């Protein structure tokens, strides 16, 4: 997360770390949605041109209090794979649109202070939320800054990283880019001559965008963390996958 | 699923976190 603070304790206990098994790293973000299911981005498994493909066998899953620098051991859950579902229609060939996957627990996790799903929108919910300068959250472990050319200095978040940032409307997220933007996907961020910024960058893909909803007093995951041109660049937005849009295949998935 | 998006450290306990009111204004703007 690039502009962001540190997140206060049990703030996201639906975040979940996405980790390579050995040599074990970061390789994305990942929200909680039930005891068994974890919500993600398409890209994050698969991404054919890097060659990258992975199974449940390279894969672990870190849940719970992680306030990173440490295996939180107690607070937090380290967890296998034992399946992933991969949106049938995800295009990683020109805008990774429908850029969604569901990954199942090897088993059920114990739930606790850090450890809660968040809620998938309804049609309502939805309805009511998004709009254009509504403020979303955006949580991540990834880098504090574009390591474009290499940028190691710093980047290295200790604790988890927040930042508030409006939906953009529509039409300027297209404007934008010279990239096509389906349906599926919304943007959100800063307009320049807004003076705040805030962006998510490499290592916070995969995870949530969320909102509270008023009526309820519930956190909602309407979106994931997809894509982006650089991070917090002037004139750029970050794009997000439209949880209630594909919420009908995730309903296909689980029944 | 069911008691989704509340959490223990938070809603539960009556408390908001430390930059929950900047989300709300946003709301009523």
């Amino acid at each position: 997360i690039v502009e962001g603070q540190d997140a206060e304790v049990g703030l996201s206990p639906w975040q979940v770390m996405l980790f390579r098994k050995s040599p074990q790293e970061l390789l994305c973000g990942a929200s909680l949605i039930s005891d068994r299911w974890v919500l993600t981005a398409a890209h994050c498994l698969l991404y054919p041109p890097w060659d990258k493909n992975f199974t449940v066998d390279d894969l672990l899953v870190r849940i719970g209090k992680h306030s990173r620098t440490r295996y939180e051991r107690k607070v937090e859950k380290i967890s296998m794979l034992d399946k992933i579902y991969i949106h049938p229609r995800y295009n990683w060939k020109e805008n990774l649109d429908r850029d969604i996957a569901l990954l199942k627990l090897k088993r059920p996790i114990e739930l606790s202070d850090y450890i809660h799903p968040v809620c998938l929108p309804d049609k309502q919910t939805a309805a009511k939320l998004l709009h254009a300068g509504f403020k979303g959250r955006v949580t991540g472990w990834g880098n504090r800054r574009e390591t474009w050319t290499t940028s190691v200095a710093e980047v290295q978040p200790s604790v988890l990283q927040v930042v508030n940032l409006p939906l953009v409307e529509r039409p300027v997220c297209k404007a934008s880019t010279r990239i096509r933007i389906t349906d599926n996907m919304f943007c959100a961020g800063y307009k320049p001559g807004e003076g705040k910024r805030g962006d998510a960058c490499e290592g916070d893909s995969g995870g949530p965008f969320v909102m509270k909803s008023p009526y309820n007093n519930r956190w909602y995951q309407m979106g994931i963390v997809s894509w982006g041109e650089g991070c917090d660049r002037d004139g750029k937005y970050g794009f997000y996958t439209h949880v209630f849009r594909l919420k009908k295949w995730i309903q296909k998935v689980i029944d | 699923e069911a008691d989704c998006g509340l959490r223990p450290l938070f809603e539960k306990k009556q408390v908001q976190d430390q930059t929950e009111k900047e989300l709300f204004e946003s709301y009523i703007e």
